[PDB]
């Protein structure tokens, strides 16, 4: 039968009030014969009725995929309220209920360390700028790169990795042309986490 | 615009605690992070901490951690800074400040409260002593020595309010140990000392000490 | 943490001249999160410029900001009288937010020597056991001056406290008060109490003295 997966909001969306966080209830392996799917959302117990259901997206394995989105309040998610999604389809032995919430555990502030490129890498034409973020909890975090107000987009960030002391860490790699780095340009690693003041901090990296 | 109004001046002994309030009126309260900034007398500005009222999670500079608690009441739109175990090095003006952008975006300090002087002093509400500064010789000088008073500040007028030309009320000095001394002087025409009577009106609010000592050669 | 260093400590210019104030960062920072503030005595800071160069709403066009990396500058093209205060730079890109030491702008005027007056202690004070001898320096510029106390023509140390008034908004001068605090016993042990003032607007140092009970 159809499976159900429940996803949390994006970390940036819960930390920034100008953004809209939302929990996502994905239903996969929905048969062609029984496509209709009903959604029941429950916040901490009480039922809400403000969630929207996106149209079915036919997949490349002879099944449909239904998605329901429930916008959440920033405080409710961060304070640990529980979101429940009940999926009822005319082909399940019983409606499936899934539940997610914040991780529970004392939050810990992320330490941010910018790392210059290795001298051995200056042979190449592009150079790797590194941002180490370690010691934070929970794993919900957002990392970005900018250079004097302008977003640097050619970057990749590893997923959060559980560390030996219970906290999390990750690395973010920004790739810039070596000439920009040798020219003394200033790059910035913007990190967003609930344990930071104003949910924000940033560190700069520059040749000297 | 937003209006940030803080509580009044506080006088505390070492080890005790103080709690300064900061009521915000005008705009929306919960979505904007309120910060506390302090300034020691004659010194610069230091960020103490901040909080987003909507989330209730304060943050502090490392030097204040474990000593300062910052809170925010959404029902009354009032941010609080509580400092326990006061030290004399905590004697400073404290400002609350915000904040044009909502939470999550980096912002500057656009709105400021009026400030709250926090004095960490061991003395007691001691009335002032008023000693004359008699003239002694074209232009003559006289004044008033307002010595060993507590606490800050005092008012100094001359002839109820009819004398302001040439008045210099100096900033008070913190004597070792524990007392504020201050002088207030006037330059007047020497060819008029034996005519108009010069009276120095020192007034102390935290002891109700209305002194009017005449200064005559 | 990031350390902002402002230069210079005091800047002495006349109304109408150009002013430049520097703010060196200990490390490179994004220019998008550098602000400049102004603070008058007894008032809270007012935001002048943010983003290193963007002028706050309702700020005169004579205020401009620029810089990047570790070097930021606030320039006032043509100084107005209400522009003479203290100025702070501040980063807000990473906690903790930090301010420079501040730079004070004072009015440069012509040199004015001080009038010097000395006040013997009052008899009502000598009953308490302490004698305060006050020396007034009145309406002088520049601020820098040397006030030495002499008791029986002997230089004193460790028993004098100064205090400088704010620069007068009318004539741009300063006034200084110096108080020599002795004990009733020590005060009655000597006869001559002199206040000797050295200032730029004085060729030779000026001395004002009195004799105890005379
Ligand atoms: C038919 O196709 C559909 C659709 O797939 C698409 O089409 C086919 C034809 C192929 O081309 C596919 O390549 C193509 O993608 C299939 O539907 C898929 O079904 C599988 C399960 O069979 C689901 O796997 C789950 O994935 C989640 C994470 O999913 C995110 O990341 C995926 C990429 O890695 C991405 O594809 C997903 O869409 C989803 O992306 C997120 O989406 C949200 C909302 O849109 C968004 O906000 C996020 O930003 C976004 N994130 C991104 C993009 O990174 C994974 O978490 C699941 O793992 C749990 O469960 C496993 C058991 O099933 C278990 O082994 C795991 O360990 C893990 O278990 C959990 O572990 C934690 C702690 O470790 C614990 O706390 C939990 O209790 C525990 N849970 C348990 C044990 O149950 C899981 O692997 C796919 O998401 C889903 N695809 C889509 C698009 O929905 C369908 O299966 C196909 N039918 C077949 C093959 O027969």
């Amino acid at each position: 039968g159809p499976s159900v997966f429940l996803f949390p909001p994006k970390p940036k969306d819960t930390l920034m009030i100008s953004r809209t966080p939302e929990v996502t209830c994905v239903v996969v392996d929905v048969s062609h014969e029984d496509p209709e799917v009903k959604f029941n959302w429950y916040v901490d117990g009480v039922e809400v009725h403000n969630a929207k259901t996106k149209p079915r997206e036919e997949q490349y394995n002879s099944t449909y995929r239904v998605v329901s989105v429930l916008t959440v309040l920033h405080q409710d998610w961060l304070n640990g309220k529980e979101y429940k999604c009940k999926v009822s389809n005319k082909a399940l032995p019983a409606p499936i209920e899934k539940t997610i919430s914040k991780a529970k555990g004392q939050p810990r502030e992320p330490q941010v360390y910018t790392l210059p490129p290795s001298r051995d890498e200056l042979t190449k034409n592009q150079v790797s700028l590194t941002c180490l973020v370690k010691g934070f909890y929970p794993s919900d975090i957002a990392v970005e790169w900018e250079s004097n107000g302008q977003p640097e987009n050619n970057y990749k960030t590893t997923p959060p990795v559980l560390d030996s002391d219970g906290s999390f860490f990750l690395y973010s790699k920004l790739t810039v042309d070596k000439s920009r780095w040798q020219q003394g340009n200033v790059f910035s690693c913007s990190v967003m986490h609930e344990a930071l003041h104003n949910h924000y901090t940033q560190k700069s990296l520059s040749l000297s | 615009q937003v209006q940030l109004v803080q509580s009044g001046a506080e006088v505390k002994k070492p080890g005790s605690s103080v709690k300064v309030s900061c009521k915000a009126s005008g705009g929306t309260f919960s979505s904007y992070p309120i910060s506390w900034v302090r300034q020691a007398p004659g010194q610069g500005l230091e960020w103490v901490g901040g909080i987003i009222p909507l989330f209730g999670t304060a943050n502090y500079a490392q030097r204040f951690q474990g000593r300062v608690t910052i809170t925010a009441d959404e029902s009354t739109r009032t941010a609080y800074m509580e400092v326990s175990t006061l030290r004399s090095e905590d004697t400073a003006v404290y400002y609350c400040a915000r904040g044009i952008a909502s939470a999550g975006t980096p912002d500057y300090f656009f709105y400021w409260g009026q400030g709250t002087l926090v004095t960490v002093s061991s003395a007691s509400t001691k009335g002032p002593s008023v000693f004359p500064l008699a003239p002694s010789s074209g232009t003559a000088a006289l004044g008033c020595l307002v010595k060993d008073y507590f606490p800050e500040p005092v008012t100094v007028s001359w002839n109820s309010g009819a004398l302001t030309s040439g008045v210099h009320t100096f900033p008070a000095v913190l004597q070792s140990s524990g007392l504020y001394s201050l002088s207030s002087v006037v330059t007047v025409p020497s060819s008029s000392l034996g005519t108009q009577t010069y009276i120095c009106n020192v007034n102390h609010k935290p002891s109700n000490t209305k002194v009017d000592k005449k200064v005559e050669p | 943490e990031i350390v902002l260093t402002q230069s210079p400590g005091t800047l002495s210019l006349s109304p109408g001249e150009r002013a430049t104030l520097s703010c060196r960062a200990s490390q490179s920072i994004s220019s998008s999160y550098l602000a400049w503030y102004q603070q008058r005595p007894g008032q809270a800071p007012r935001l002048l410029i943010y983003g290193a160069s963007t002028r706050a709403t309702g700020i005169p066009d004579r205020f401009s900001g620029s810089g990047s990396g570790t070097d930021f500058t606030l320039t006032i093209s043509r100084l107005e009288p209400e522009d003479f205060a203290v100025y702070y730079c501040q980063q807000y890109g990473s906690s903790p937010y930090t301010f420079g030491q501040g730079t004070k702008l004072e009015i440069k005027r012509t040199v004015a020597a001080p009038s010097v007056f000395i006040f013997p202690p009052s008899d009502e004070q000598l009953k308490s056991g302490t004698a305060s001898v006050v020396c007034l320096l009145n309406n002088f510029y520049p601020r820098e001056a040397k006030v030495q106390w002499k008791v029986d023509n002997a230089l004193q140390s460790g028993n004098s406290q100064e205090s400088v008034t704010e620069q007068d908004s009318k004539d741009s001068t300063y006034s200084l008060s110096s108080t020599l605090t002795l004990s009733k016993a020590d005060y009655e042990k000597h006869k001559v109490y002199a206040c000797e003032v050295t200032h730029q607007g004085l060729s030779s140092p000026v001395t004002k003295s009195f004799n105890r009970g005379e």
